[PDB]
């Protein structure tokens, strides 16, 4: 058994100053080219890779797990899965919801109501990217006066209100709901061993919680890909369908490229895509449509969009299967953000550690990714301590609490781990603000209005990082 | 021990207004 990185003892000794233990510098995140080889325009409308379940057995079938985490599948729709596993869908009508927490919180998006795959100027003049859609927030309650009240009304365009990222995160409130999802499989569970989100150690909402989504016809989530490219379950309540439009992950740079042309963000912008520029540009579109029970799989890094076809509520969450495409892509989507001054809600490095402590890796691939991340981190954390001693600024130790979670720089939104830059906030002594190393140094050349504080002991770090080796099979 | 500001990690869709 080859070991191909430095003891964590090498790693300090090097980091205090002859020859170097890595490169460090490492080729800028960028997004794909066109994939090769180009598709013909017979194969841009591809079938959707569909599982069949007819019995709870059926669910529990080993290979279906790697059938969904295929890479060559973008998107899986797991058909009949409520009825298999006989999941009482009605603990997530509107009518069931309202009466077990009738104030709570519904963020809204106000839409227009589009035609078909559509999207059009709000003059109805030409088609384009750009999908108008406006924030507000109401109750659970009013928001199931409007879709129930609206489903009777049905039986130049139209305003439509669509409760989105409902936060069913609370298990007193939503005790029922939540126990009816662990008769769920394992790799699709919002909690499970084998999920790296739940080895972050903290709450990041609708990731490693479930968020519901309550609608009506026209309610559309625009382009995207998953936080830090995490896979994503969703599960449609009924009574009415979803339409879903999938792009596998290798044509996410074509879409940035399109969203640039079109004056919009990739990654934070509100774009419903012309499916004729797409059919042009020669980007392949998954598109079917998820009914009452079916669950959508979208794989690491699809880019996906969804409308509602009727009234109906979602529930939906991610996952993080323990494979070394899943933790590249998230890992590339991490470094991207940085590039982009995005924040990345996964905090990868703080989550590798976690992984490090917890998981018995027995993929090679897989492993060496992982153990890559300590190496740099480790050797990031162990220089900049060491820079700081010289310079006599002093370390406090912080330490960390049970469940504590990551700590993000107030100014650049990037992760901040270990070692913390922290100044009062404005007009208190109490609270104070994290800050990377470069942005404290920006505003104090040489921090001092700053405290550095510590959260892990090194002699813990360089434990976790010696410990961390490859398992057997 | 330092009271650190912080904000809830949280999934959410975009918005034009
Ligand atoms: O249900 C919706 O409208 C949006 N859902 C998703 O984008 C998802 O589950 O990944
Ligand atoms: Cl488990
Ligand atoms: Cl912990
Ligand atoms: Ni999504
Ligand atoms: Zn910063």
């Amino acid at each position: 058994s080859v070991s191909i990185y430095p003891s964590s003892a090498e790693v300090l000794k090097a980091c205090r100053n002859n020859s170097s233990i890595l490169l460090d510098k490492c080729p800028p995140p960028r997004p794909p080219s066109s994939p090769y080889p180009p598709l013909p325009k017979d194969k841009l409308n591809p079938p959707t890779p569909s599982i069949y379940l007819e019995n709870k057995r059926d669910a529990f079938f080993p290979p279906l797990h790697q059938f969904c985490t295929n890479p060559n599948n973008p998107v899986t729709v797991i058909r009949g899965l409520a009825g298999a596993l006989k999941l009482d869908l009605g603990l997530f009508s509107t009518k069931t919801l309202v009466e077990a927490n009738n104030e709570h919180m519904v963020e809204v998006r106000t839409q227009l109501l589009q035609p078909a795959d559509e999207n059009w100027d709000p003059t109805g003049t030409k088609k384009i990217w750009h999908c108008e859609s406006n924030r507000s927030h109401t109750t659970i309650a009013k928001y199931a006066q409007y879709q129930a009240s609206s489903f009777q009304e049905s039986l130049p365009f139209k305003t439509i209100k669509f409760g989105t990222n409902i936060d069913l995160s609370d298990d007193k409130k939503w005790k029922l709901q939540l126990h009816e999802l662990t008769k769920l499989p394992a790799f699709v569970r919002v909690v499970s061993a084998g999920n790296l989100l739940s080895h972050v150690g903290h709450t990041i909402l609708g990731m490693n919680t479930v968020q519901l989504y309550m609608k009506v016809p026209g309610s559309r989530t625009p382009g995207h890909q998953e936080n830090n490219n995490f896979c994503s379950v969703n599960i449609n309540i009924g009574p009415g369908d979803c339409e879903w439009f999938v792009v596998p992950e290798g044509y996410w740079g074509v879409l940035n490229d399109f969203c640039e042309k079109n004056n919009l963000n990739f990654l934070m912008g509100s774009w419903w895509p012309n499916l004729e520029d797409l059919y042009e540009a020669n980007v392949p579109v998954y598109r079917f449509i998820q009914r009452p029970g079916d669950l959508v799989w979208i794989n690491a890094g699809t880019v996906h969009w969804v409308q509602a076809i009727g009234w109906c509520n979602n529930i939906a969450w991610n996952v993080g299967p323990l494979t070394a495409c899943q933790y590249k892509l998230a890992v590339e989507r991490y470094e991207w953000n940085k590039l982009q001054s995005v924040k990345s809600i996964v905090p990868m490095v703080h989550l590798s550690w976690n992984m490090a402590r917890n998981i018995k890796v027995s993929d090679p691939k897989l492993f060496e990714m992982i153990k890559y991340c300590l190496l740099r981190t480790l050797k990031q954390c162990q220089t900049l301590r060491e820079a700081l001693i010289a310079a006599g600024k002093e370390i406090i130790w912080h330490g960390r609490t049970k469940e504590e979670p990551a700590h993000y720089c107030s100014i650049c939104e990037v992760e901040v781990f270990d070692l913390l830059f922290v100044t009062n906030e404005s007009n208190s002594r109490k609270t104070y603000i994290v800050h990377c190393q470069d942005c404290a140094r920006k505003t104090s050349g040489n921090l001092e209005n700053f405290v550095v504080l510590e959260q892990y002991k090194m002699e813990d770090l360089m434990q976790v990082y010696d410990q961390f080796t490859l398992a057997p099979p | 021990r330092k009271q650190l500001a912080t904000k809830a990690a949280r999934k959410s869709a975009p918005a034009t207004g």
